[PDB]
């Protein structure tokens, strides 16, 4: 209620509670967070970078491909790194409003 | 008396034709060729 502008819209009531009779021994009563944020973003989005700032100039690379690796195989963890970051931006702040395909038919005209 | 002809033996006067004469020298220096040479790293083309 007083942080609405932390969850995402079109998944409702964001919230997993369960609770355990038992705490951890030498605490009296704890709460474990396991919390699913787009702001996830942050890490892949810097791992990335600095990733074609390693493969695009081939840096640090002859030691991998020394072990019988292929320049594809950087190419597909990239591509798949740099999709999966455009996933989470894709839903990063994702409307509960209508997406996409925006037309319509017309009005009726005089023959 | 007469001595008709009579000289020195022997010195300066059976040396005047050998001197002796002289030389001359030289140096002493090289280049080396370039001309194969091209750098062992080369990344930066990979832009493409």
């Amino acid at each position: 209620n007083k942080n609405s502008s932390y969850f995402v819209e079109w998944i409702p009531n964001n919230v997993k509670t369960a609770v355990c009779d038992i705490p951890p021994r030498g605490l009296k009563m704890s709460a474990t967070f396991i919390g699913n944020s787009t702001a996830i973003q942050e890490l892949f989005k810097r791992i990335s970078e600095q990733f074609t700032a390693m493969f695009r100039r081939k840096a640090f690379l002859h030691w991998y491909t020394g072990e019988g690796m292929d320049e594809m195989e950087f190419t597909e963890a990239e591509s798949n790194m740099n999709d999966l970051v455009s996933e989470y931006q894709q839903y990063q702040d994702a409307t509960a409003d209508e997406q996409g395909e925006f037309e319509e038919e017309g009005e009726e005209d005089e023959a | 008396p007469d001595l008709k002809n009579v000289k020195s033996k022997i010195g300066s006067t059976e040396n005047l034709k050998h001197q002796p004469g002289g030389g001359k020298v030289q140096i002493i220096n090289k280049k080396l060729d370039l001309s194969n040479v091209q750098s062992k790293c080369g990344s930066k083309d990979n832009i493409k």
